[PDB]
């Protein structure tokens, strides 16, 4: 039927209607492209059509003329170039005549102009667009809508197209932009469109920005436009200034001094949220660019070269006026304000943190008098600003300077923990948590640690917003005290430490914090569980009975979760039940790594009964089947070789987890469980080995499998081979064939998403070969007849590692596994492996790179491989 | 009273999972690719009467894009969701913002860094600087652990209605 009907159908929120419209558009596009594009261009250029239909036709032309993928974009551009010139000329005429006929505030035909121009300009088949746009903008008789649409199309063209096409005629483009931006323009919308067009074209006019006069003209026009009475034009001009400083930082030294500083300070002082936020973000961007240039200068100094760009420290020179304005804006709050509200107050706090990280100790004397003045101010806003500034200046200055200040202010912080104001208490808890994070030695101080702990355990009973940072401070303080433990010891765990005097009270208060009915708010229950896991991970051996009692409490809670399967009534009760399952299983994983073997032996039966009950509840496909697998893995790591009693009952659930493969996390967890089972059981997993190897072979090819799943499968191939020794020869040939097929595959090295994937895949391939060779070589004797089956595969293995060493991205793990594989092949075959390694000179270069590599394990394995090569050279 | 929302991002960064978690409650674990678009209304109750968001769950894959930018017609609010665990999901956020602003005039946009319950984050909270540049609202969110799962809709309701003193009286 009529195309306008489908174009208006493209907006209705009905699934079948939208699918029918999409299928009709796809069929019309496939069937005959030029007539379809001509009809679309004739629909778009009609002013009598509805706005929805016109914008839909414009977007249809655009997304049939360009796409996000560059290869598909180039293919569509060439397909457009393959169209006959008459139809293209008609489409271009209709699209160019569409400009100025739009009452819509965003231009729809401008995207069509950009999409057509990005294909026509490199062939120069439309040498009339730029003069037409320039004559449209520069004509004094042009209307507001026509000027706005032409400027928007100019901005879209300059953004989307490659910069090496319109480099010759960019001067007239910038002349039109400057003419449309200047103060004499009566309409504010034209000024806004001109500023947005300049914002888009700032990355295009780099060659024009290299010229001094045009740069001066652009800077003068932008500085004039910053003083616009309209707010949106001011915001756009400030965004243009931000992007100019981001892109052209090397040319602002002439202009930022006398011109930009007053404008940006006046923007910061503005009571309008947008303008003040934009000025704060301007100086935050200054700090970001300055610290990036500092990182670049440090890297250049490490290489003994001058940096490419030298910073001039604008924020460091402007600190004297930045700090009082930021602290004054930090006093702007309300009784009902969220934390991440992103008001000018939050922006000012973020900018203060950035300024601290950028300027180190130069921010302390400019902000200390504000804290000293308003640490006891009767109005809560100024005390809140003082404690917020004190929290924000923690990161970046040297902690030795900050230590007397925080020591002096610690009783004041303790008193402000009991402040009547809620916001002051929240910011004080935030400051205490940041103190425990950044400067941990101040928190563990014998003068004030006991009132601090009392205030913390009282704040666990406070509001959830307070208690979140209270428990975070508890976890960080536990980490700090654990790192401050082990005075002499020379053991794996400390005997006792600072929190041992109240560890039982702390864990009891955390357990009561878990059972808070308001724990759902501000993720309080999850934060309390994380704090409990972190403090039970960082605990001494004298607190072990408290750990055992906590483990018993967690086990009883898990049993209560077991007994409420029939209590599932609503969806948003069973999902909280699933969340409790995940949290309790993670808690069991954290606490079981700290308990002793003998004490966990009695509880392991009940734990396995609970996990088997949860597996029976989740026998059908999935459900959760993720946290329970790693819980079983932790139980296996606790027990060891005595886990074989429950292996017969555990076989079908592990089989289901291996057969499922519809979730990458669940399959990865089951694979890690298989590896841990092999490590714990050694040769006792052989009766289940055939079944799990059949499942792994079935899931091996399996082209609809997530990328991270396959390296884990290869890793446990190596683990199974190393565990079972010479019994792998039943499926050794098939495993070697599939590993050869996997290693022969290679992906693109351009995008960095697959770079880590290919590194992990190659590392897993080397690990699998290492495990196979180590298993087939025995453990203590000489070379074995089992490794003679993999003897023709040594050539392909060394060819694959030669291809890996040809690639120059690399990581420590691939070289470490390669060195281990080389040493194992040397010890398994003698002079043949040495000769085939010497046939490939890149192997020695890879070993030299590994010896160069700073990883101790990788360097040790490379040294061992080089020693094996030297011994084989000296053998004969 | 209802609004129109567009949920954009790369391929299955958490958009369909977050919509399903907010709609029924269950956390779907399997990765099912969205075929073109999904329209799922979400209901919230505030202190000034209930509202409704028509979350247009667009597809983040180029093969199944469908109408692509054609879903942005007459949009009133926008949520740009990206996976924290993948950096290329954050790197395409300016492209989605550019496609939003070329069809929508003055529409408030809320960033969402999804799936922060993963212990290792490839995109740190310090490096997320795009919300600062375009005066956007940012929330750290996770559809699995219910981390801030009602905050973006709360901010959007406050911005569209104009009442900062609005709270989800669930
Ligand atoms: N850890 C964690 N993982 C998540 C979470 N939410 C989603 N995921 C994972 O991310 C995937 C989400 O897939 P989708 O949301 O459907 O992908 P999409 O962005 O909608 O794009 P489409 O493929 O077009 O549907 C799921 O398979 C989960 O494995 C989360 O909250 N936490
Ligand atoms: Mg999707």
């Amino acid at each position: 039927m009529e195309l306008i009907t489908i174009l208006e159908k493209t907006v209705s929120p009905d699934r079948l209607e939208l699918e029918a419209a999409q299928k009709f558009l796809e069929r019309a596009a496939v069937e005959n492209l030029p007539t379809f594009l001509v009809e679309l261009s004739r629909v778009l250029a009609n002013p009598g059509n509805s706005q929805v239909a016109r914008v839909a036709a414009g977007l249809q032309i655009k997304n049939s003329l360009t796409s996000k993928d560059p290869d598909i974009k180039a293919q569509y551009q060439q397909r457009w170039l393959a169209i006959d010139a008459n139809a293209r000329r008609e489409v271009k005429n209709y699209v160019l005549h569409t400009l100025g006929t739009e009452t819509y505030r965003p231009s729809s035909a401008s995207q069509c102009v950009a999409g057509i121009a990005c294909a026509e300009i490199p062939v120069n088949q439309w040498p009339e667009l730029i003069p037409q746009l320039v004559a449209n903008v520069t004509n004094p008789n042009s209307t507001e809508h026509m000027k706005e649409s032409t400027l928007e199309a100019i901005g879209y063209i300059c953004q989307d197209i490659d910069p090496e096409q319109l480099q010759d005629k960019s001067n007239e483009i910038l002349t039109a932009i400057i003419q449309g931006m200047r103060k004499e323009e009566p309409s504010n919308n034209v000024k806004l469109a001109a500023t947005n067009a300049l914002l888009n074209s700032l990355e295009f006019t780099k060659a024009n920005f290299d010229k001094e006069s045009e740069r001066h003209f652009i800077m003068q026009v932008v500085c004039e436009a910053t003083q616009c009475p309209d707010t949106r034009v001011r915001v756009a001009a400030l965004q243009n200034l931000v992007k100019i400083m981001s892109l052209y930082y090397q040319y602002m030294e002439t202009y930022m001094g006398p011109a930009l500083f007053a404008i940006t300070i006046e923007a910061m002082k503005s009571d309008i949220d947008e303008v003040a936020l934009q000025g704060i973000e301007f100086w935050s961007n200054v700090c970001d660019e300055e610290m990036d240039l500092a990182i670049e200068a440090s890297e250049a100094a490490e290489q003994g070269r001058p940096p490419e760009h030298t910073s001039k420290f604008y924020a460091k020179g402007a600190l004297q006026y930045l700090v009082p304005i930021l602290t004054q804006t930090l006093t702007k709050q309300d009784e009902n304000d969220d934390d991440d509200d992103w008001n000018p107050c939050k922006a000012a706090g973020v900018c203060l943190m950035l300024l601290a990280t950028c300027c180190e100790d130069d921010i302390v004397p400019h902000v200390l008098p504000f804290i000293k003045e308003h640490i006891k101010n009767p109005d809560w806003r100024y005390r809140d600003a003082a404690v917020m500034a004190f929290g924000c200046i923690l990161e970046g200055p040297e902690p030795s300077q900050l230590k007397p200040l925080v020591i002096q202010a610690m009783p004041t912080l303790i008193e402000l923990m009991k402040d009547p104001s809620v916001v002051v208490r929240d910011t004080a808890a935030w400051t205490v948590g940041r103190i425990c994070e950044l400067l941990p030695e101040a928190a563990i101080n014998d003068v004030y640690l006991a009132p601090l702990l009392q205030c913390l355990i009282e704040g666990l009973s406070a509001e959830p917003r307070v208690a979140s940072n209270v428990c975070w401070a508890f976890s960080s303080l536990a980490e700090a005290a654990y790192e401050a433990a082990d005075v002499a010891d020379d053991q794996e765990e400390p005997a006792t430490y600072c929190l041992s005097s109240s560890f039982e009270l702390i864990v009891q208060k955390l357990l009561e914090t878990t059972d808070r009915p308001d724990g759902h708010q501000n993720n309080l229950r999850s934060s309390a569980y994380e704090s409990l896991m972190e403090i039970v991970k960082n605990s001494a051996k004298d607190c072990y009975p408290a750990v055992q009692k906590t483990t018993l409490v967690i086990m009883e809670r898990l049993q209560q979760v077991l007994q409420m399967e029939s209590h599932i009534q609503s969806t948003s009760d069973r999902i909280q039940f699933n969340d409790l399952q995940s949290l309790l299983c993670a808690t069991l994983q954290n606490v079981l790594r700290k308990v002793q073997h003998q004490d966990a032996l009695q509880i392991s039966d009940v734990v396995m009964a609970s996990l088997l009950r949860m597996f029976q509840s989740t026998a059908g496909s999935g459900g959760v089947q993720e946290d329970a697998l790693m819980a079983v893995s932790t139980l296996v790591e606790v027990l060891g070789g005595e886990f074989l009693k429950y292996m017969e009952a555990f076989k079908p659930f592990l089989g289901i987890g291996l057969k499922n493969y519809a979730e990458y996390q669940v399959c990865l967890a089951a694979v890690g469980l298989v590896g841990d089972l092999c490590r714990a059981l050694q040769s006792n997993i052989i009766p289940f080995c055939d079944e799990v190897m059949q499942l792994l072979l079935e899931n091996l090819g399996n082209e609809n499998v997530h990328r991270s799943v396959k390296p884990q499968i290869l890793s446990v191939f190596g683990d199974i081979a190393l565990a079972i020794g010479g019994e792998f020869k039943k499926y050794l040939e098939v495993v070697l064939n599939t590993l050869q097929q996997a290693s022969q595959a290679q992906v693109d090295k351009s995008d960095y998403d697959m770079v880590d994937y290919l590194n992990e895949l190659r590392e897993s391939c080397l690990e699998a070969y290492t495990g196979i060779v180590q298993g087939l070589k025995g453990d203590q004797e000489n070379v074995h007849p089992d490794v003679m089956l993999v003897q023709p595969r040594v050539e392909f293995i060394l060819s694959f590692i030669d291809h890996i060493a040809g690639d120059e991205d690399h990581t420590d793990g691939v070289v470490a596994c390669a060195a281990g594989l080389i040493g194992d092949l040397c010890t398994a075959f003698g002079k043949d492996v040495l000769k085939l390694v010497e046939a490939r000179p890149m192997i020695h270069e890879l070993l030299t790179e590994g010896r160069r590599s700073k990883t101790n394990k990788a360097k040790t394995l490379a040294r061992w491989a080089t020693k094996e090569l030297r011994k084989l050279k000296n053998q004969a | 009273v209802q609004f129109k929302l567009v949920l954009v991002g790369d391929g299955g960064t958490g958009k369909t999972t977050f919509v399903k978690r907010h709609l029924t409650g269950e956390f779907e674990k399997k990765y099912v690719a969205t075929l073109g678009v999904e329209v799922h209304p979400l209901v919230f109750h505030t202190n000034r009467g209930p509202i409704k968001f028509n979350v247009w769950d667009t597809a983040g894959q180029e093969k199944f894009g469908g109408l692509r930018d054609g879903y942005y017609i007459q949009a009133q609010c926008a949520i740009i969701m990206f996976d924290v665990t993948s950096r290329v999901t954050y790197k395409n956020v300016p492209n989605w913002h550019r496609d939003l602003v070329r069809v929508c005039e003055n529409i408030p946009i809320v960033l969402c860094g999804n799936k922060v319950d993963i212990k290792d984050r490839k995109v740190k909270a310090k490096s997320i600087v795009f919300h600062r540049k375009k005066n956007l609202q940012y929330y750290d969110i996770s559809a699995k652990s219910n981390y801030n799962f009602e905050k973006p809709f709360l901010w959007l309701a406050r911005k569209l209605i104009g009442d900062p003193n609005l709270e989800f009286a669930a």
